[PDB]
């Protein structure tokens, strides 16, 4: 699996330090009818600030 | 082609009728007012010459196209006014009022009221 | 109907000369990029945001 | 160009008689079609978008 969050979309005069992060966990047999579930942070390590619209 | 832009037909549908009236009542007061010659109070046979199909049928056009776009009785009360305030140009306010009996929808007798205030 | 649309479009295109002549200045340096332009515009945002988009 | 377009769909005995017939061509246009009203507000809902977009942007600063 490949996640990608991206903090918003429009590009500046000044580069920020993260346009995006990116995960990627492997998915094993998974088999029929299961579930894996994963938690992201999406949240203000930074500043207390965050713009929205995130898109994951 | 002046009297034909001024003919609100293409104009009046965009522009709101509130301040377009404003500015056809000051046209009818600028036309009313302008040049005061022949202030002659003898200006008696000239009625005969002011006569409505003697009177040139572009100014016989504008006339009947200032009296669509705009009311009656707001009109005549309106003239009333301006001709007990101010001087007059008689040739076009004769042949105006000419116009004016024949033109609206019977105002004989609302014109023959002021008269008689008068 | 109409008078109605017509006040909105009156109302609009002056907010538009306005903000076109602050262009102008901000093209030519006139203001000086200060502070004062960002206050202004965004008090000409604030003035339409409040019945935004009535939806017919 | 909303109100452009829209007010280019809103335009879309004798001497009594003309004048009658002249009010009746002035008899205003109270109607708007409604479809094209909201096309354009579609356009508009879009460029609002990007307008909020860059005062939040601003107004952070």
């Amino acid at each position: 699996l490949c996640i990608q969050v991206l903090t918003s979309s429009c590009a500046l005069d000044l580069d920020s330090a993260c346009s995006a992060i990116t995960y990627t966990i492997p998915v094993d047999q998974l088999g029929p009818g299961a579930r894996r579930e994963v938690t992201l942070p999406l949240g203000p390590g930074e500043n207390g600030g965050l713009d929205l619209p995130v898109t994951v | 082609c002046w009297f034909g832009v001024f003919s609100g037909h293409t104009l009046g549908s965009v522009i709101s009728t509130d301040p377009l009236k404003r500015f056809f009542s000051h046209t009818l007061t600028q036309i009313l007012t302008h040049s005061p010659v022949l202030k002659a109070s003898d200006a008696v046979q000239m009625q005969r010459e002011w006569s409505f199909a003697r009177t040139h049928p572009l100014l016989t056009s504008l006339y009947r196209r200032l009296f669509v776009m705009l009311s009656a009785e707001e009109l005549v009360g309106h003239l009333q006014e301006v001709l007990e305030t101010q001087e007059v140009h008689w040739q076009r306010v004769l042949s105006f009022v000419s116009a004016l009996v024949v033109c609206f929808p019977e105002a004989q007798q609302l014109l023959e009221d002021w008269v008689a205030r008068l | 109907r109409v008078q109605y649309l017509r006040q909105i479009h009156a109302n609009h295109e002056t907010l538009l000369r306005e903000v076109q002549t602050l262009r102008d200045r901000l093209c030519t340096e006139d203001e000086a990029s200060s502070c004062a332009t960002a206050q202004r515009l965004l008090q000409v945002y604030r003035q339409l945001r409040h019945p935004s988009l009535i939806l017919l | 160009s909303l109100s452009s377009a829209i007010a280019k769909h809103e335009s879309n005995p004798y001497r009594k008689e003309l004048q009658r017939e002249k009010k009746k061509m002035l008899q205003t246009n109270l109607k708007v079609s409604g479809a094209l009203y909201r096309e354009i507000t579609l356009k508009v809902a879009e460029v609002q978008l990007k307008s909020d977009f860059a005062a939040q942007k601003l107004s952070n600063l």
